């Protein structure tokens, strides 16, 4: 009956942003209205978020992560950086909306939390809706790395390392973006209209 | 959430040494963290040490020179070993892993259950 | 980019108040522009929001129909037409601007969503 939004906006855990989980939504009445009352970041493209409990989808996704909040920026149609182009990549026709707020009080500990990884590298951009969590050697410089970290040779991921005492840009905010697909089928995920 | 068993803790003397462990059990899951964090009755939680993936090694500065961590070499456990020990050393330490599923990237981290360490003559 | 407000001021509730917000530079067709408020002892809060063309609206869930947001891309400026004003409605009003890059933002309501600010106007609704 009710579509489980609950479960991705309350999930105790968030994914690493390079393995960012996706809730496929669907065969459920969605009520949107939890997204009307908290939030520091609300951006839709293509919807109008006070329209959504009269709309219908053919599927609707959840995708959520933890990244910077100096990085929520990245995450749009359109955009560059390491972010966008090595770890979550938003298609330039995304209709949806991309929710974030920030979770230093959960996701910070004294003394640094390190369990919340991204990729720092990698020799071409992502395609939309693409993860990579593969680990080989990021060869940087003109020399094969040969499997072997050293000089222009280096570990893809890095962790975010997030301290309560951070700065608020590169505090830990929480992510979930929603996909509204109205594609060539019966959009069976609508509002209560 | 992955199922962690954690040994090793208990009282020491002033100055002694213990060693911890926690062992992540079963398959399908990819681990992008194993450590140690501790809380004191009062205090906030806070970093011991942890692993992440590539085998980067990440110290507390309270503890960095007198506790080593430490990866198992055949098998997904992890080991503290606490050196010196003083009666500030004396908190509730957690096991801390985050993985997630490998099929469908649910999050399953988990903390332990906690092991008492109580540093007194 | 400079975001200069106009208008506000006291009122008597039932009342209406029109606030502006004039934008310097060549840039204002390319901006989905928003209205926030900021009232005694509560973060700052979203009110409005408009697309870069005024095709689309975006309205928080206290307007009630009772505000309009509107833009002249010509006079590169903003409105926030105010109808019966609630003293509730009490708060120092911002003007915000984010540049639409990818050409399809329809709403933009969090407070780190916006770089560039208005002054702020404060806005008395009075019994
Ligand atoms: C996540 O949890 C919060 C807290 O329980 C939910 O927010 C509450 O929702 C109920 C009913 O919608 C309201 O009566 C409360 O006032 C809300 N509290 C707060 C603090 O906002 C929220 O709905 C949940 N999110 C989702 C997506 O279900
Ligand atoms: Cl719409
Ligand atoms: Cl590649
Ligand atoms: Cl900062
Ligand atoms: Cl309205
Ligand atoms: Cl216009």
């Amino acid at each position: 009956n009710l579509c489980p939004f609950g479960e991705v906006f309350n999930a105790t855990r968030f994914a690493s942003v390079y393995a960012w989980n996706r809730k496929r939504i669907s065969n459920c009445v969605a009520d949107y209205s939890f997204l009307y009352n908290s939030f520091s970041t609300f951006k839709c493209y293509g919807v109008s978020p006070t329209k959504l409990n009269d709309l219908c989808f053919t599927n609707v996704y959840a995708d959520s992560f933890v990244i910077r909040g100096d990085e929520v920026r990245q995450i749009a149609p359109g955009q560059t950086g390491k972010i966008a182009d090595y770890n979550y990549k938003l298609p330039d026709d995304f209709t949806g909306c991309v929710i974030a707020w920030n979770s230093n009080n959960l996701d910070s500990k004294v003394g640094g939390n390190y369990n919340y990884l991204y990729r720092l590298f990698r020799k071409s951009n992502l395609k939309p809706f693409e993860r990579d969590i593969s680990t080989e050697i990021y060869q940087a410089g003109s020399t094969p790395c040969n499997g072997v970290e050293g000089f222009n040779c280096y570990f893809p991921l890095q962790s975010y390392g997030f301290q309560p005492t951070n700065g608020v840009g590169y505090q830990p905010y929480r992510v979930v973006v929603l996909s509204f697909e109205l594609l060539h089928a019966p959009a069976t995920v609508c509002g209560p209209k | 959430e992955v199922q962690l068993v954690e040994s090793g803790g208990g009282t020491v003397q002033p100055g002694g040494s213990l060693r911890l462990s926690c062992e992540v059990s079963g398959t399908g899951f990819t681990i992008n963290a194993m450590g140690w964090d501790r809380q004191a009755p009062g205090k906030q939680r806070e970093l011991v040490a942890t692993i992440t993936r590539g085998d980067r090694i990440h110290y507390a500065d309270s503890v960095k020179g007198r506790f080593a961590i430490s990866r198992d070499k055949d098998k997904n456990t992890v080991y503290l070993e606490m050196n010196n020990l003083k009666p500030e050393d004396t908190a509730v330490y957690y096991c801390d892993v985050a993985a997630f599923d490998s099929s469908d990237y649910e999050v399953l981290d988990s903390w332990g259950q906690g092991t008492q360490v109580t540093v007194s003559s | 980019v400079q975001l200069v407000e106009s208008g506000g001021g006291l009122v008597q509730a039932g009342g209406s108040l029109r606030l502006s917000c004039a934008a310097s530079g060549r840039a204002f067709s390319r901006y989905f522009m928003g209205w926030f408020r900021q009232a005694p002892g509560k973060e700052r809060e979203f009110v409005a929001g408009i697309s870069r063309s005024g095709g689309s609206t975006d309205y928080a869930n206290f307007v009630k129909g009772r505000f309009t947001i509107s833009r002249d891309n010509a006079k590169n400026t903003v409105y926030l037409q105010m109808n019966s004003l609630k003293p509730e409605d009490t708060a120092v009003y911002y003007c915000a601007a984010t540049v639409d890059y990818s050409g399809t933002l329809t709403a933009a309501r969090g407070r780190e969503d916006y770089d560039d600010w208005g002054q702020g106007i404060q806005v008395t609704v009075s019994s």
